[PDB]
Formats: C-alpha cells, structure tokens, sequence
C-alpha cells in the first residue's frame, strides 16, 4: 500500500473519520485510485474518499487514529505525505520528517452489516442543520428512557421533522424537502445527531439520507456517514401542544433572556424555579432562594388574556431563548399548571413547548 | 416540576 | 450605606477583588470612596472606585459571585443603586432589583497590619514579563513546599524571578532603574497569579512593598498583598551550566514544530527525545514502547563539534511556547550536561532543562 496526497487533501477526511484496541485505529485502503479511511466504535461508522491523483500502490491497513491525525496537522501548510506499509509498521514522509506507526490488520478491522435502504431523500445541507441545532439542547442527558436519549428524525408529507424531549420540555422543528415521502419515524442515538451535524461542512454539497429498519445513512461530498438507530415509543409532540391557547405574549428575544439570565441568579440552584406573572401587557419575572434573596424583573409586553401566575425550571426557558436567534417570541399559554408553547414571533418553523412547576 | 403531557 | 455608580465601573473592581464569608465582598463608603475587597486569608485585593454620584457612608459584606453575575447581568451602562435594608442588601437598577443577603463588615477577616522594609517603584509592562517568562515552571502542590511559588530577587538595579519544580528552572532578570537592596522572598503560586492578572498593560506605575512575611503590589486604585512562602529557595545560579560553547541556534517556530511533531511517537510518561547536533543540522528522534518512531531533520546554526543529547520534549516545548520569538539558541555542553535556552537576541530570559540518557 502506497500513497502521496497533500496534507490538505488528508486533513478534512482524518478529522472526520477520527472523531477492542482496533476501535482506537482508521481503516486505510487503497484501491481504484481512491484512499477510503475508516473509524467506527461497532453503532457507528464514518468513511471518507479521497481520490489519488499521484502514483499509488493498492493495499490496507490499520493505524492509530488520533497519532497519525495528529502527525499530518503538525506538518507544515501545503506539505505532501508519502504513506507506505513496511513490514508491521506504517510509514509516514513528508520534507524530512518520518514516521513509523503500529499497525493492525485491515481484516481484523470490524465491518457493519449489510442493510436494505426503505426510505431515500435528499435535502440541502442547511436543511439538515436547521433541523438539529433547532432542537438538539432538548434531548435527554443519560435518561433511563432511553429512546429520549436520542432524536427523532419523522418525514411526514414532504416535510423532514426532527423531535427531542426529556419529559419535562420539548423541541420540535419541520422543513420541507420537496419530495414524496413516506410516513416514517425513526430514532437517532445521541453520537449519530453530533456526527451528523459535524459533517455539515457549510458549503452546496447536498446531502442524501437513507433510512433501514434499524440504520441511517448520510452523503455529504466525498463522506458516507452510518448509525444504528433506537428502539421504542417516542413521545408525540402533537398530543403537547396548548390546544387552544387563548393567552398570547409577545415580547423581544434578547430583553426576555436577559431579564431571566439576571432573575436566574437567585433561583434554587438545584431545581432552578422562577415564577412568572402575565398581565396587559407586562410580564414580571420573580425569583428566589433558600438564603431567602429575591429577583424581580418587570418588562413591558404584548399581552392579551386573562391574568395568571405560572412556575418554570428558568434554565429550560433559557435554552429555548438561545435557541431563538430572533427578534421577537412569542409564547401560547392555556393555564398554570399546563404546557406553555414557544416560537419566534417571525417563523412557525420550529415550535418549543415547557412544562412548568407546580 | 411536572412530567410534560 | 448608599451609593449609585454606572455598571462598567464597578465591573473591573468586582473582576479583581474576586467561611462562608470569604465567599463574600466586603464594601465601603467613605471619604467619597467605594472600597470593595475580597480575601482567601492568605492574600487579599482592594479596589477603589470614585464615588461621583449622592452617597451615605456604612460598611457591609455581600456574595460576590452572585452580585458581579447581576452587575455583569444588567444592559451596558446601566446605573446600580445599592443600599442597604435589615439584614439585606438592595440592588436597583431600571426595573431590576435585587435583595442579596449580608455579614457584616465587622467579620470580614483582616490581614495584620506589617512594616515595609524593601520598595521599589516599576512599569507594570515590566513584571508582566518577569512573571509570564516564568510563571509556567513553578511547581504545583509538592511538598518542598518552597517550590510552590515564585522567588523574587533584587540585586543592582535589577529585579529577577526565578521558578523551579525541581526539573526545569526558568529565570528573567530586568533593569528597573533604581538602586535596590539584595534581598530575596518568595510569593506564593496563588500570589503570582492572583498579581499577574492585576496588571492592566496601562500606563499606571507599580509599587511594590516588601516586609518580612509579607508583599504588597499597588497599581492605580488597586492594592494586592499577600503572605510570603516562609522557606529557602534553591540558588538558580548553581543550576545554570558554565561557559557553554556549542550554541545552536534555529528559528523559534520551527523548532517547536519539530519537537511537537516528534514528541507524538515519544514516551507518554517520560517524554525523551535524542538530539543529534552536526555542521547546520539537528536531527531529533522519539520513540516509545511501542517500537513507534519519530525523526526530524531541520537546518540551524551551528559549528561545533559533533554531539548527542537527551530531554524531555514537555519541559523544551514549555520553553519555547513561553519565548515567543524569532530566533532561539540552544547553549549546550555535551550528554551528560543541562541545556540553557534563551531568545537568541536576549539573555533577560534564561531556561535550563537536565539532560536524558535514552
Ligand atoms: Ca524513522
Ligand atoms: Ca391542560
Ligand atoms: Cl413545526
């Protein structure tokens, strides 16, 4: 096996790939003029193609993923990298620096069965980012429900939806793609949603999904992305959204999140309450502790409906703040002891939905 | 804190 | 005990100053002053801030993490009108307000009171250096307890610091255009960085004041002082190697480079790597018990005779990532002899590192 590439030809690919010991390895082959790198941890599995357009030698192997990754950034811009397997050791050139790595066998290295793809589409790149980093922050962290621990991705029409929840807030974003699909619903574990959102590089490179029974696949340029997805009955958000709501308020992003960041300040530490109180337009925000210290924030709003007092975990609604890069929000509100919905005043996109404290 | 439903 | 002061005001002193009550700031109106100081019993900040707005006099302690996370919270020049009610302190500031809880002024710990003995007046431009071309060889939490800070000498008209861990030894000595005394203290590790992040790179003149167990650094309306490390430094002057007669000399960056390259296939807990030194040419190798290997081969200066020699990549990369220059030279000996380093235009800065047999 034997290749010379430029180092920024090899930097992308190793740094996608590289995010049992031969867990630890990249699978290098080389074959038809193309060098594929491998790295999977068994659940999933990341490949990238580069095309050979130097003199190369046909062959694999396996070496140390973040060693040799961290050899070809510590080479200089622009320097080309001559790669030769010799004896039980790789062989790394480039100028007059050298290095031999341990290797282990390509054969050993662990392949993913084969799968049937059921369900296909394509979709743009800043689709498919819109679609995470709308509601990534409200997955489960480490739940025993596990199924929550992931996020669902639903097609339903022509529209890709993602859903995540931990059983006390909910975020949920739908964009169309312009195609038939079927209605299907599967759940992606927490590491294939952060390798799926690594990918997306920023560019025109659209991307190809490609859903199994128990797999999803990416295309994005010369990268092939591959999770195992998660069984069980995910939460639907539809049953969650206030039904009727017949309290809006309207108020600008960044006043909200700043008034509740400072109010935040002298909450319980532990379960983070704040109470809120809506009346014509004005919301004050109130807060306090253990020590017997108190916030309180007044705001001028939008805001028709009945008066009421409604408690919320002030870091969940945070989240959601953050999440809105927008102007405005708006929040739908039933009663106190029920789910609040919460949007960008200027797009229906993505919807946000938290239950409060009693 | 109330289980979301 | 009343005072109104704009925000950004307030936000660099709260920055600096920063039993429960150590957790606490204590503040104080007088003479058309806000002091605000904050204390771990070993060393202690006062900060002055000018009281040009309606004030009332009184004294109080308050938390301050919570209180700087609400100045900080509040909109940029924002006005915060602080006083005190019971058992609590008031924060206002538009429609914000705060209620923090207190201890009183009369627990908050006071270092005893000491006599100067050694002082000099310098740029703060000037132990900014002293401090940053050092600071990263003190040791951390060993036992020769002594080690677990920072000596600081004045001989001539220069004032020098010198830190060790035992292994490595770094020294920078600069002319302060004064007259001084011989004298020598350590400042412990907390000290030297608590002093360090005092100096703002401004125009303001720094006076140090030295007593028997104690220091105290004054720049603008900022007072630092600290306890001494009561110990006996080792002497750096028997550490540096005598009349060393084989200088390499290489550009900065590209040594570094080399060696970070080179220490990737080194050992991970000893970290050795060989120096083969010839006519204009160094040759690095690693390796570790893996068999892995490394070479670098770069030109420099160098016109001595032939030789070899070993180090740990760590403390050499230490060095050079803290001399941030051109040009380095390696003033070197032979096998069995430490290395001396210096920015090859300055002998201010000097680092020595212990040979390794490999
Ligand atoms: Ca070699
Ligand atoms: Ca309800
Ligand atoms: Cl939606």
């Amino acid at each position: 096996m034997k290749f010379t590439v430029e180092r920024e030809h090899l930097l992308k690919p190793l740094q996608q790939v590289s995010g049992l010991p031969i867990l630890g390895n990249l699978l290098l082959q080389v074959a038809d003029g193309t060098l594929s790198l491998t790295g999977t941890d068994l659940e999933m599995e990341m490949v990238a193609r580069v095309a050979l357009v130097q003199p190369h030698e046909p062959g694999a192997t396996t070496v140390p993923a973040r060693k040799f990754f961290d050899i070809c950034r510590g080479l200089p811009e622009g320097a080309e990298i001559a790669v030769q397997l010799e004896g039980e050791r790789m062989l790394v050139r480039s100028g007059r620096s050298r290095f031999s790595l341990s290797t282990l066998p390509a054969a050993d290295f662990p392949n993913l069965d084969d799968w049937q793809s059921e369900v296909e589409f394509t979709l743009p790149q800043a689709t498919m980012k819109r679609l995470i980093e709308a509601t990534q922050f409200s997955m489960a962290h480490q739940d025993v429900r596990y199924y929550l621990n992931g996020m669902l991705f639903e097609t339903e029409g022509e529209e890709l939806r993602t859903v995540a929840t931990d059983g006390h807030r909910l975020a949920v974003c739908s964009m169309p793609i312009g195609q038939s699909l079927p209605s299907h619903s599967v759940i992606v574990p927490r590491k294939g949603v952060i390798e799926l959102m690594r990918m997306l590089d920023g560019g025109d490179n659209p991307l190809r999904v490609q859903i199994g029974s128990n797999n999803i696949r990416a295309h994005v340029g010369d990268f092939i992305f591959t999770s195992k997805l998660v069984d069980g009955r995910f939460p639907d958000y539809r049953r969650v959204l206030p039904k009727n709501p017949d309290k809006h308020l309207e108020a600008g992003c960044d006043l909200l999140k700043q008034a509740f960041a400072r109010a935040a300040i002298l909450s319980n530490e532990k379960f983070r309450g704040v109470r809120l109180y809506v009346s014509e337009n004005q919301l004050k925000i109130t807060a306090n502790n253990p020590e017997q210290e108190e916030a309180e924030e007044i705001l001028d709003v939008t805001y028709s409906g009945a008066e009421m007092e409604i408690g919320f975990n002030v870091s969940y609604v945070l989240d959601v703040l953050n999440a809105l890069k927008c102007e405005n929000v708006r929040m739908m509100l039933t009663d106190s002891v029920s789910s609040v919905q919460i949007e960008d005043a200027a797009s229906q996109s993505a919807a946000y939905v938290v239950m409060p404290m009693r | 804190q109330l289980d979301l439903a």
